[PDB]
DNA sequence: ATTGCATAAGACAACA
DNA sequence: AATGTTGTCTTATGCAAT
DNA sequence: ATTGCATAAGACAACA
DNA sequence: AATGTTGTCTTATGCAAT
């Protein structure tokens, strides 16, 4: 995860004055962001990314078409300070863009549902906008698409909920730190701690307690 | 002699230590003649009861509005926070109107998920008959505050310093002194945003996403001491989360939860 | 809306129900002010219904201050006369059906009767109910449309019918005269000495006298 | 003796009166906290005119939660058993005649065959009631005991339908008869229960009774 | 690796913890990346320096007014605190014109004696005309804080508040819920008056009046350990006063007396 | 003895309208002169002249006066009972119970005057400058000398020195003796400065390691 | 006045110290009230020129003087002297209250300070040759460097004539534009960075700017 | 050998300058310190020409803690003598022409000469001044000395009349570079300036070190 | 050793 | 111009008794 | 032992 | 209706080295 991702700009008209879309999509696991855009910008182009960084984290890779907003020396010096690998394709390649596919078609499936649904039919309210595009989000990003025996987020995140503290070395009475403890709760001064075997709490010194490994 | 200590503590309300040194008189009678006085002990006892949390990720989430004046014409934003997990979401708008609401609440669901609850003050358009009507739909629960202290919602109130504190110095560290422009303002707040949900805060070794994302909760939590409303500890409870503020306690035979401040519960033995 | 409490003016009238029968016949006594209702039974129209409708009225939801009526001939007859010359009540004539004397008993009878329909559907019973069912039903009937709010309300139409602390202000000071009502574990509502009025205050905000 | 809270704790009992034949057949009802009585009458004990009064009482009462009852044919059957599952109600049985549950309800049964003696032979029935008059004298006998008096409480029975601690004082001994009602970080705000007075005391001058 | 770490900060301005966490760095690089940004440490050092005192009875004065609803119609009061002993003189007064601060210096004067200085806060009329030539007729000096801080007059304002909180037990410990009559006005004050002057206050073991006229003043203090401004703790000084909050220190050789915050000197060897 | 005596009488001031009339209290082991004045001859102002001059010198240990209306009146006599003073009355003119009235009068008598004409007051001097010219007299009267001694009232009465060493403590040797022939110096917090009383030497030593000499 | 070498005021006087070379010659500077005084027994271009000009010596060069309509100060030597040195020359009666004063009452002054000093020497009047430039320059002494009135800075001091902080203001804020010239134990002195007025403030209220 | 301190010790001596003829006389005083000159330019040398020097130079610059001369009659007289218990100033002597403390007079008055000399040719007078210009040169030529610097120096003799220790700072390189004296130091970070450029700025209370 | 105590150390508030 | 103060309360601690 | 360090513990602020 | 919070900073402590 983090690795690749995609990304185009479409059109929609029931959008207007902003009418531009812009998608960025990740490959291990098709999560998705969108953003609105008054009008296609190397600057806009920015504003994208910025905000996928901060819902999704920073990938490693990021491949896309030779968009005219996509090839300027503003956006090349932006990916070059924070360290990301631009690689530009065909404007339509499927060896390239390949998940943006299906993103598209979902993304366009799920808004024109929702634009009917909410009662509107050619323009959304310019005030309603983006609490479209955000119920698109969530419906198309923690909900399962199609046969998907996870949504993007449970692939993405490994969401699991763990319910031990780290493993932790304690002082023995030898002065020795034994491993394989991990600790529960860090209180003032004390910190009760657990046997990973024997299953049981016992308070113990902060001064005698330090990490495993 | 205590007669005369009487006397003079009700014609002159004089302290125990002067009273016990004028009448020759000691520690006792100084104390039991001094108390008789009503008015020499009225205030010293007011009650701290400090305590708003929730449990688990998606539980309980607080929100407030902030005025930034580097976010000219658009300064108005609405935070909210996962209380479990200290993640943070903003949107900038320029009016104070449901329909903000509506969104930033939206974009906020977008990204972390669906929580249960909504702590937040009565502000003018959050008691709405339209954003009630609509939360509703959603089905989500809202709770506020007290109606007038801004001190329940410490949290995004904290919080909120915190987001201003940051974006007031990436801003002054890109060179604008005074305000931003409206070029740079979905930068500055996607830059707030990395910064500080996916890098730890503090000392605490855990990052506020995989904090919310990979949530640890004990399933049953180590015997502790606990001062009992009774005023002296008492054993036979667990603690649940001991945060560095406050703290969450549990029955062993009742099961109750109950937020309490750290100072109530100590480490059994 | 008349600015008059409870307890104060009243108003009469019986209805016809074939689901009831042969005990066909009901009556409602209900309030200007906390349209609050009572309900008898009877098969058959006569001055004694009303008596029994009258001391389960009077039980029930107090004593009444004035009684608006129609001209019915079993309301002036010589029992229940001396039935009222006992009470201490007063009885008021009109014409059966204007607005200022028959203003919401013709509508709470309508009332009553959706409300015994929409039971009696709901139990499963559609053309008549059995003489058994028709004290539970009306019971259930009355409990829903009595400690249940109707309608929009800021109180309920049964509602129609502490130690002393100090706490802060805006301005500093500690103000004396509130006692406080709920103590919870970080607030307290405090009810005042003189405006007896329950205000909202954090627990970190009081503390008491004496 | 006095009870916590109405409309959470309820008795019944049987009783019959010859006066009232041949629906001699009370069922009574009292709460324990609230003390509030309400009876239905029949010709028979079954669970048909158990389950009757029950459902009747439940709407002039409130919603039960569990009602404490005699042994017999009647609450022990089927049916009145599977009411009490459907309303959600649950049942104590005890003996029939039990002294610490049923002599409460016992001298309720006494004074209202007193009231209902002393009011039918001021209206001048004397011996037994007929069919029309039977009801408005069971109404005019309830509402003797509705809102007038009790015979003895300051605080009437349907106008209401802290641990102990000892403390101290300036004599030298640790007197009880003192609930906490507010508990304070250097004080405490108990009240007595005769007294029924709040004084705010000092931490220092309290502990538990026992 | 600290390229990455000094590009983090610039772009992101990250705590230390986390850019060590982050970039596989410790102690020390996370330090000086993170003290090169001057947007990361601006207010933490804002000086306080706390020492308005007097060394001998009659050398310092302080001076304000009340207002005091309970001694209406009359309810202005001048209280005069001798800063070398603690004795309080009040004096009672309709208007706040220069002739009642007239009145009250001179009757203070009877009872404690002739000072040299006289702190007090800029009123209305205390920098009078009249008041000035006056005060310059008795030959004393006349010294106001700075205008608008009504802190660096801290002990007449304390003793101000005592005197408050005094008077009212007085005033409603005797049955006078809400004010006092004009019989009873003089008394009081007279009784307030010899309760805090004759008697203890706290733990002190010297009262204020056997203070003002039997003052004990060490002409030489012991040696003790004070920090200079220079950073740390230099040795060679001797203390004369240390109260409980502040404290006042000798040079050997400059022979000089400076009021000095009391977490600046601690005890010699 | 200081404070164990006292003396009072009133004085009418015609100079001093409308409150005309005025109250003297003296201490006789130090002669000092302490006056307070009232518009009207009641009770009430008087005994709120007794408890200033009480304030500005102490609790004395009696008092003698003539026999006049107030002066034995209830309200006085339990006022005084309850502050626990020893009333004493006399020949209204007295020279035991008013040995030293009249004189200190006449001093106040000449002062007052002495001062009127100093700010050029003849006849009444206006109700604003009574109290300051009081207050004048006052320390005129007290802190200055007008017999021909050392030691004024206010040396007299309050012993008025200046001393130089705190209160002796036994403090306790690293071997667990107590020892006398210390005193304090200073109360610094944790260490206390404690200075030998022969040899002039200060050493600093813990809190608990000192405690009070006799 | 606002500052130094601004404002420069010549008169002449005479005093019966130094006769028959009674005449006198000074110049006083209205903002810093420094004094030049040349022994001049006749009043001639000459004179006034060597004094006008020692008067510069002394302080610093002007950039105006103002004096009166006397011939020998608007002669056409004067007026080339005033030219060479590109300064400024306003006549006058002289009396004015605002200017034409401040001069009359520094000669008064400088001839107190002569007559006390020659006094304290021994001469009542007359003084010999070889005195009265000696007490004339003896009162300048005195007069100049030694502080006169009730100011904390002598007039020498009052002849011709930090780093950045941010101060919290009322509001709680913390503004910059603000430099620090005098650094009390416990306050401050703080001047604004463009409109240069010094204000005091607790030390408490200041925090450093970068 | 300058730190002692301005307006504490004053050097006089005589040089005959041949443009003040037929007033050829002249008394110069200087400090050490301050730096500051100041003359009179009388037409005769004696004691109460001397003490006619002396107090107007201590009214023109300051008041000096001590005035030193070298030993002669022209100021061993009792009229100086009975000027300076009047003024209660200490007097000392020196030999008339050593370099313990007239080295310094004579540069200054030969820098005097020179100046002297350069405006009057400036002026158009090559030789002689009339009696009537003398003041006007004596005052050009105070102004330029006084006010305006002398040579490299940035330290005008102003700037040493009425007027922190030097320390060092820590820089990211590792030069704990001079030229820094703390004008306000806080318990966090000081507040320095720079003795050439005079430029302030606040660093951390470890980034210093004092100086010697 | 445990509990209790006597003291010491530290914290809070409010003065127009 | 020229600066917090301290009584009151609370908790912690060591000794002394038990 | 002395210095320095690595850590922990405690304290302040401000957000309509 | 439905309650302070915690990042940043300063001070103290102990161990490890010298
Ligand atoms: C110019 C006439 N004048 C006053 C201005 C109006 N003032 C006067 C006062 O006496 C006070 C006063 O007592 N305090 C109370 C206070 C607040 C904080 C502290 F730290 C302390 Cl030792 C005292 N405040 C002010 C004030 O206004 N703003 C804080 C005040 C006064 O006499
Ligand atoms: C009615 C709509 N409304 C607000 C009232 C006006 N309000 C609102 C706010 O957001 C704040 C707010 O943030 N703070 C700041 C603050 C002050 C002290 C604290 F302890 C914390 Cl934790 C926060 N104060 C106020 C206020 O009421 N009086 C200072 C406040 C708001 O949204
Ligand atoms: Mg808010
Ligand atoms: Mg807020
Ligand atoms: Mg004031
Ligand atoms: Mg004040
Ligand atoms: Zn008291
Ligand atoms: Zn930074």
């Amino acid at each position: 995860p983090l690795q690749i991702w995609q990304t185009d700009f479409t059109l929609e008209p029931r959008m207007a004055p902003r009418s531009w879309l812009a998608v960025t999509v990740d490959t291990a696991s098709s999560a998705i962001v969108v953003t609105q855009h008054g009008r296609v910008t190397s600057v806009a182009v920015q504003h994208h990314w910025a905000t996928a960084i901060a819902v999704l984290g920073r990938p490693k890779a990021i491949k896309t078409d030779n968009g005219s907003c996509f090839t300027s020396k503003s956006t090349r010096e932006w990916l070059a300070r924070w360290g990301i690998a631009h690689t530009t394709g065909i404007p339509g390649n499927s060896q390239g863009q390949a998940m943006v596919e299906r993103a598209n078609r979902l993304l366009k499936d799920k808004i024109r549902v929702l634009a009917e649904g909410d009662g509107f039919m050619k323009r959304i309210p310019t005030s309603k906008q983006g609490e479209l595009l955000a119920k698109a989000m969530y419906a198309l990003n923690h909900f399962e698409r199609g046969e998907n025996t996870k949504t993007p987020i449970q692939k993405h995140w490994r969401p699991t909920v763990l319910t031990e503290g780290p493993p932790v070395k304690i002082r023995i009475e030898t002065g020795e730190w034994e491993k394989g403890w991990n600790v529960l709760v860090w209180g003032r001064g004390y910190a009760a701690v657990k046997n990973r075997d024997t299953d049981k709490v016992i308070w113990v010194p902060s001064r005698k307690v330090k990490p495993d490994i | 002699p205590l007669r005369e200590a009487k006397d003079l503590h009700t014609a002159l309300h004089i302290g125990p230590r002067a009273l016990s040194k004028a009448c020759n008189i000691s520690m006792q009678q100084a104390r039991e003649v001094v108390q008789t006085c009503p008015h020499c002990n009225s205030a010293p006892a007011l009650e701290a009861g400090v305590n708003p949390r929730g449990l688990g990720p998606l539980q309980i989430w607080q929100t407030d509005f902030t005025l930034e004046p580097r976010m000219a014409p658009r300064s108005w934003l609405a935070v909210t926070v996962d209380t479990a997990s200290s993640a943070i979401v903003v949107t900038q708008h320029g009016r104070v109107t449901s329909v903000a609401v509506q969104h930033h609440w939206a974009t906020a669901i977008a990204v972390l998920g669906r929580p249960k609850a909504i702590k937040t003050d009565n502000g003018s358009c959050f008691t709405s008959k339209s954003t009630r009507e609509w939360l509703a739909r959603w089905g989500i629960a809202h709770t506020t505050g007290i109606p007038g202290n801004s001190q329940g919602q410490a949290m995004v109130e904290r919080a909120n310093r915190l987001l201003k504190d940051k974006i007031r110095v990436l801003a002054e560290g890109d060179g604008f002194m005074k305000r931003i422009p409206t070029s740079k303002q979905g930068e500055l707040l996607a830059k707030a945003m990395y910064a500080l949900n996916h890098f730890e805060r503090g000392e605490n070794t855990k990052t506020p996403i995989q904090k919310h994302w990979r949530p640890t909760v004990l399933t049953e939590g180590p015997p502790v001491k606990i001062r009992i409303e009774t005023g002296e500890w008492e054993k036979g409870w667990n603690v649940l989360v001991w945060g560095r503020g406050y703290a969450a306690v549990k029955n062993r035979d009742t099961d109750k939860v109950i937020w309490v401040p750290s100072r109530k519960v100590k480490p059994d033995i």
